[PDB]
C-alpha cells in the first residue's frame, strides 16, 4: 500500500471530531485483492462485511474451522521448517481479513491464542505430524471454550428465572436467546421484552426466533424504554466482551438498557463467556469502538436501504453536516449486577482474575 | 518483634552498621519520599545479607521479620521501606522452597544461598529504575488529542506518563500547585512539559471545582496504596477527587506497585502527618502564631471507592483487583512487622 | 450405634454453650467419622451427606449450618487419596478434620485481633442486635483500655439487642438501647458502624438479621463507614441478583381478605402479635457496596471480588 503514508494519515487524524481517530476504512470488494489470500478466507471476508445479523459468537467458530483448512492447504518451502513461516503467512491473510470488517475480541483473542501455540510447538514433528494437532488444538479450542461454556451458560443463567418473570433482551444476542429458548422447553413460566433500535434491527430476528417457540414476547423500540421497563422485572444481556474493569462491552444501546434497569431496579445480567474477557481497559465509550456507515440512517422507514429517498442523501456533500453510528459502547460496572461465566455467576468486577487464572495454565 | 530483643544496639551498629545509619536519616528526614526510601532500603538489605552469619532458613527468617519491624518504626507513613521487606521475605520462603524440592529428588547444607538473594534484591533494585519507563508506556491507550487532563502536585511518575504522549498526540493538561507543599515542584512540572509542546494552564489549588466543569480525565500519583486501596496522596489532593465525583469525571492513578502496602487504614490520623506551619504562615506574624492553632498537613487521603483505575508499572487494573497483586507479590504473614 | 448424632451436636451446646452452632456439628461429624467402621470411599461420603442433610434438616435448615457441613466436606474430599493402606483414608480425614475443627473455632478469636485496632479512643460504635463476633472484638478492645460507647439496635423480632446491651455492660462498656425504628437519628453522632455476619454469599452480599440493611444504608448516606465481622465458615454459594431473592421457608409478607362485615406517648402494649409477627421476615440483605470493610480469619477484606476468589479457593 501507500505503507507509511496510509499510516501517517491515522496519526493526523486526530483533531476536532472526537472520532477523529475512529478508523473508516474499509474494503468491501475483492478488487486489487492480493495473491497471498486463501479462498475460504475471502469468502468469510466478504461474509463479514455484508452479514448484518451475524457473529457475537459465530465468527470465531466461522474463523477457526476456516483456519483450519488455511494450515490444511498450507505447506512449508523446503527450505525453512513449518513454525519458521507459518505465522508469517496467516499474518497476511488477518491484515486482509481486517479491511473487510476490524476484529472482534473474541476473534482477536484466539488469534493472540493461535500464535502462541505455533511459536511452542516442538520442532521434530514433520508437518502432517504438526498440522494434525493444531485442528485438535483449535477443535478443542471450540468445544471447550465456546460450545459447553455456553451450555453451562444456559443452564446456569436459567436457574436464576423463577416463574412468573418479563425479561427484556436487547438485539439478537445468539447466547442469551438459547436461555431463553432452553428456558421454554424446561417449562419455565415467564415471558419476554424485545428491545430494537436502528438501524438494521437486529431484534425483529429475535422476535421470529422466539416467536417461532411460542414465547409471549413484546417488540418495541428503545426511545419507548422509559414505558416498558416497569412491566419488566429481569434484565438479561449478552456482551461482545467484558472489561478489567468489569465494563460490559456491546452494542449501542446495551447502556441505557442497563442504565434505567437500575433507576427502575431491576437488574442487569451479562451473559458472556471467559474467552472474550480482556485486559484491555477503557472509561468513555469512544476510546476503542467500531463504526457503521452512515448511509444506513438515510433509511427513513422500516426496512434496510430500499426506497428510502431520505432527506439526508446528499450529507456526504453537505458541509457541517456528517451522520455517524456507533455500534459498540462501554457500560459501566455499577448497572451491571452480575456476570455469567462457565466459571459460575461472578461480580463483573471479578474478571481481570480469571485472565490471571489463564496465564498460570499457559506457563 | 524488634531487633533489639534479637542483637544490642551496639551489636546492630557493629554487624549492620549501615542499618543504624539508615535509622538515623530516616527518623530525621534525612532520607525522604517513597522511591528514594525503597533503594537505599534494599542497598541496606544487600549488605546485610552480604554480611552476616547463620545457619537455618527459619532463624534467617526472623532476623529480617526484626530489622523491618525496627526499620518501619522509624517512620513508618513512608510504607516504601516495609513493602520492599515483606517483598524479600515471600522472596526467601518461595525460594528455599523451590529449592527445598530440587534436593528432595530421591535423597528422602541448606544455607549459603546468599549471592542468589542478593541476585534476587538486585532484580528489585533493575525493576525500579525502570517504573516510570514501564508506565509511560499504556499513556498513548488514555490520552488522545484535544483531551483535557487535570493533576496535582509534580508527580514525577505522571510527569513522564504525559511527556511520552505529547511527544506524538498534542493536547492540553491543567496543574494545581499542590499547595504549600508541593508549590516548588509543580511549577518546575508545568514549566517543562510547557517545552513538551502541551497547553499548559498552571492554576491556584482552589480553582478545581471551576475547570472540572470542562475536564475530560483526571490524572494523579499517590505516595503509597493502602490495603483497602486507598490513596495516601501528597497534600490537597481529596479536593480534586471530590471534585472530580461530583462532576462523573473519572479519576486515574498512574503509581508504581512498590508504594502499594497492605496496611491497614485503622486511624487515619496516625497516618497523615504535619509538618512545619513555616510553610503556611511566616514567623513574623507573632500576634496571630501566639493567638491561634496553626496546622499543615504533608499528606491527603482519598479513600478507594473514588478511583476509577490504577495504572502500574505492571498494567492498568481496577482497585477491586489489588489484592490479588499483593498475594502475588507478598505474604500474609508479614502484613504485620 | 452412632444415631441421633444431634444430641451430640446438642450436648455440645450444655457442654459449651459460648460456641456456636456450626462448630458443635463439624465436632459431631468428626465424632461421627471417629466411630465410623467403614470399609469403602462411597461410604464414607454416603454417610455424611446422609448424615449432615439429617443434621440440616433437624435445624431450621439454618445457613451458617449448612455453610460449614457442606464446605466441611468438600474441605475433606479436596486432598483426599487411596493408596495402599486404606486406614490412611480414615486416618487422612479425621486427622484433616481435626485440623479444620482446630482452625474453625480458633477463627472468632483471630477475628478479635484484628478488629480491635478498628475502634478508635472515644469513638462511637453502633450494632444492629446481638453478634458473636461483634461481641469478642469489642470486649478485647476494652480490656486494651480504650475509651468509647456503643448504641445497640434492639433488634426485632430477635430482641437480641438487649441481650447484646447486658453483655457489653457486663464488661463494663457503657450501652443505649435504640429501637429499630430511630436508627437515622443517632447516625450523626456515631463515627463507626459494626454488625455481624450470619451468611456471606458470592457477590460480597450479607445475609444477617432482618434489619442489618436497614442500617448500611444510613452508614451510605451519612458518610459513616460500614464493617461486618464474618467468618470464613459463614460463606455460601447462594448469590441472590436483588436484595430480596432469597429462599424462605413460610410464605412471607401477605395479606388478609376483609369481606363485608365488622368485628367490632408511650403506648407500649398494642404490639403486633406471634402470628403477624411471623408474617416478616428474619433476614435482610446487604449489597457489597455498602459493606466498606469485612473482616474475616482469613482478614480483612474490602474488594468484595476477593470475597468470591477467596471463596472459589474454599470450594475445592
Amino acid at each position: 500500500t501507500d505503507a507509511n503514508l496510509q499510516e501517517k494519515k491515522i496519526f493526523e487524524e486526530k483533531q476536532v471530531s472526537i472520532f477523529s481517530h475512529l478508523d473508516w476504512r474499509r474494503r468491501r470488494t475483492t478488487e486489487n485483492i492480493p495473491k497471498d489470500i486463501h479462498p475460504a478466507v475471502i469468502r468469510l471476508g466478504l461474509k463479514l462485511a455484508n452479514y448484518k445479523i451475524f457473529g457475537s459468537n459465530q465468527r470465531c467458530i466461522d474463523l477457526l474451522k476456516t483456519f483450519k483448512i488455511v494450515i490444511q492447504d498450507y505447506q512449508t518451502p523446503y527450505g525453512t521448517t513449518l513454525s519458521r513461516h507459518l505465522t508469517t503467512h496467516i499474518n497476511s491473510q488477518i491484515a486482509y481479513l481486517v479491511s473487510t470488517r476490524p476484529l472482534s475480541i473474541s476473534m482477536g483473542n484466539a488469534i493472540r491464542f493461535l500464535k502462541l501455540e505455533i511459536s511452542v510447538l516442538d520442532i521434530d514433528l514433520t508437518d502432517d505430524e504438526g498440522k494434525e494437532l493444531l485442528l485438535e488444538k483449535i477443535d478443542s479450542y471450540i468445544r471447550d471454550r465456546i460450545i459447553i461454556a455456553g451450555q453451562v451458560i444456559v443452564q446456569a443463567a436459567t436457574e436464576k428465572i423463577q416463574d412468573g418473570d418479563v425479561i427484556l433482551t436487547y438485539l439478537h444476542s445468539s447466547t442469551v436467546n438459547d436461555v431463553l429458548i432452553h428456558a421454554k422447553n424446561v417449562g419455565k413460566k415467564f415471558r419476554v421484552v424485545v428491545v430494537d433500535s436502528r438501524p438494521e434491527f437486529e431484534g425483529r430476528v429475535c422476535l421470529k426466533l422466539l416467536t417461532e417457540h411460542g414465547i409471549e414476547c413484546t417488540y418495541v423500540m428503545i426511545s419507548a424504554l422509559s414505558y416498558i421497563m416497569q412491566e419488566v422485572t429481569k434484565i438479561f444481556l449478552g456482551g461482545h466482551a467484558m472489561l478489567s474493569n468489569g465494563a460490559l462491552y456491546s452494542r449501542a444501546g446495551t447502556s441505557l438498557i442497563s442504565l434505567l434497569g437500575h433507576e427502575s431496579n431491576v437488574p442487569v445480567i451479562a451473559c458472556c463467556e471467559s474467552y472474550k474477557f480482556t485486559e484491555r481497559i477503557q472509561l468513555d465509550s469512544l476510546v476503542y469502538n467500531e463504526l457503521a456507515p452512515g448511509d444506513q440512517l438515510v433509511n427513513m422507514g422500516v426496512d434496510d436501504f430500499e426506497e428510502k429517498p431520505g432527506v439526508l442523501a446528499n450529507w456526504k456533500s453537505v458541509k457541517n453536516l456528517k451522520l455517524l453510528s456507533l455500534k459498540y459502547d462501554v457500560t459501566p460496572p455499577r448497572l451491571i449486577t452480575v456476570c455469567v461465566c462457565e466459571m459460575g455467576l461472578l461480580p463483573s468486577t471479578s474478571v481481570p482474575a480469571i485472565i490471571n487464572e489463564f496465564k498460570q495454565v499457559y506457563a | 518483634g524488634p531487633i533489639s530483643e534479637f542483637m544490642s544496639t551496639i551489636n546492630v551498629e557493629h554487624t549492620y552498621p549501615a542499618v543504624s545509619s539508615l535509622i538515623a536519616d530516616l527518623k530525621s528526614r534525612k532520607v525522604q519520599g517513597p522511591f528514594a526510601v525503597a533503594v537505599e532500603t534494599a542497598l541496606v538489605m544487600r549488605q546485610v545479607i552480604s554480611q552476616t552469619r547463620w545457619s537455618t532458613v527459619d532463624q534467617l527468617i526472623d532476623t529480617v521479620r526484626a530489622v523491618g519491624s525496627t526499620l518501619v518504626k522509624a517512620q513508618p507513613t513512608e510504607f516504601s521501606c516495609g513493602n520492599i521487606i515483606r517483598r524479600i521475605l515471600r522472596l526467601i520462603r518461595e525460594e528455599y522452597q523451590e529449592l527445598l524440592k530440587t534436593a528432595d529428588e530421591n535423597e528422602k547444607g541448606g544455607m549459603d544461598m546468599r549471592a542468589v538473594i542478593i541476585s534476587g534484591i538486585q532484580d528489585v533494585i533493575d525493576e525500579l529504575d525502570k517504573i516510570n519507563t514501564d508506565i509511560e508506556v499504556q499513556s498513548m491507550d488514555h490520552l488522545h488529542s484535544n483531551e483535557i487532563i487535570l493533576t496535582q502536585g509534580c508527580s514525577k511518575t505522571v510527569e513522564a506518563f504525559l511527556r511520552f504522549a505529547a511527544k506524538k498526540r498534542k493536547f492540553s493538561v491543567i496543574v494545581a500547585e499542590g499547595f504549600p507543599n508541593n508549590q516548588k515542584g509543580s511549577h518546575a512540572m508545568a514549566k517543562r512539559l510547557a517545552q513538551a509542546g502541551i497547553d499548559t494552564t498552571v492554576i491556584s489549588d482552589a480553582t478545581i471545582f471551576a475547570i472540572m466543569s470542562r475536564v475530560n480525565k483526571v490524572i494523579l500519583g499517590t505516595h503509597a496504596i493502602l490495603g483497602n486501596g486507598g490513596l495516601v496522596t501528597y497534600s490537597g489532593a481529596q479536593l480534586v477527587a471530590q471534585a472530580a465525583r461530583h462532576h462523573a469525571t473519572p479519576v486515574v492513578v498512574c503509581s508504581g506497585i512498590y508504594k502499594l502496602s497492605p496496611v491497614y487504614p485503622y486511624d487515619l490520623e496516625s497516618i497523615i502527618q504535619l509538618s512545619s506551619p513555616d510553610k503556611i504562615m511566616s514567623f513574623n506574624e507573632g500576634d496571630l502564631i501566639s493567638r491561634a492553632e496553626i496546622l499543615n498537613p504533608y499528606y491527603d487521603y482519598i479513600p478507594p471507592d473514588l478511583v476509577d483505575l490504577f495504572i502500574t508499572n505492571l498494567g492498568g487494573y481496577p482497585p477491586s483487583y489489588l489484592y490479588r497483586i499483593m498475594n502475588d507479590t507478598y505474604d500474609a504473614s508479614d502484613t504485620i512487622l | 450405634g452412632e444415631f441421633d448424632i444431634v444430641q451430640v451436636y446438642k450436648k455440645f451446646l450444655q457442654d459449651d454453650p459460648e460456641i456456636t452452632m456450626p462448630v458443635a456439628a463439624i465436632e459431631a461429624l468428626v465424632q461421627l467419622l471417629s466411630r465410623s467402621q467403614a470399609k469403602t470411599i462411597s461410604e464414607f461420603m454416603d454417610i455424611l451427606q446422609n448424615g449432615s442433610n439429617t443434621l440440616k434438616e433437624g435445624v431450621q435448615n439454618n445457613i451458617s449450618l449448612s455453610a460449614g457441613c457442606d464446605i466441611f466436606q468438600r474441605f475433606v474430599t479436596r486432598s483426599l487419596h487411596d493408596v495402599g493402606d486404606f486406614e490412611q483414608c480414615k486416618r487422612h480425614l479425621v486427622e484433616n478434620g481435626k485440623l479444620f475443627i482446630q482452625r474453625a473455632r480458633a477463627c472468632r478469636q483471630r477475628i478479635a485481633h484484628l478488629g480491635y485496632p478498628l475502634i478508635r479512643d472515644g469513638s462511637v460504635i453502633l450494632t444492629h442486635g446481638f453478634s458473636r463476633g461483634v461481641a469478642a472484638v469489642l470486649l478485647a478492645a476494652a480490656k486494651r483500655h480504650v475509651r468509647f460507647k456503643v448504641f445497640v439496635t434492639e433488634s426485632r423480632p430477635s430482641g437480641s439487642g438487649c441481650l447484646m446491651t447486658r453483655t457489653l455492660k457486663n464488661a463494663c462498656i457503657p450501652t443505649c438501647m435504640v429501637l429499630d425504628s430511630a436508627v437515622s437519628f443517632t447516625m450523626n453522632r456515631v463515627d463507626l458502624v459494626l454488625v455481624g455476619a450470619e451468611g456471606v454469599v458470592e457477590n460480597g452480599g450479607l445475609i444477617n438479621q432482618i434489619g442489618t440493611f436497614q442500617l448500611a444504608v444510613f452508614a451510605k448516606h451519612a458518610h459513616k463507614p460500614f464493617y461486618a465481622v464474618a467468618e470464613s465458615h459463614k460463606f455460601v454459594r447462594m448469590f441472590p441478583l436483588s436484595q430480596y431473592d432469597i429462599p424462605f421457608s413460610r410464605p412471607i409478607l401477605e395479606f388478609d381478605d376483609p369481606s363485608p362485615e365488622t368485628v367490632h406517648a408511650i403506648h407500649n402494649e398494642l404490639i403486633m402479635n406471634e402470628e403477624q409477627i411471623r408474617n416478616n421476615p428474619t433476614l435482610d440483605v446487604t449489597p457489597p457496596e455498602f459493606v466498606s470493610g469485612l473482616i474475616t480469619d482469613l482478614g480483612i477484606i474490602d474488594s468484595k471480588s476477593g470475597v468470591s476468589e477467596e471463596l472459589i479457593k474454599l470450594y475445592l
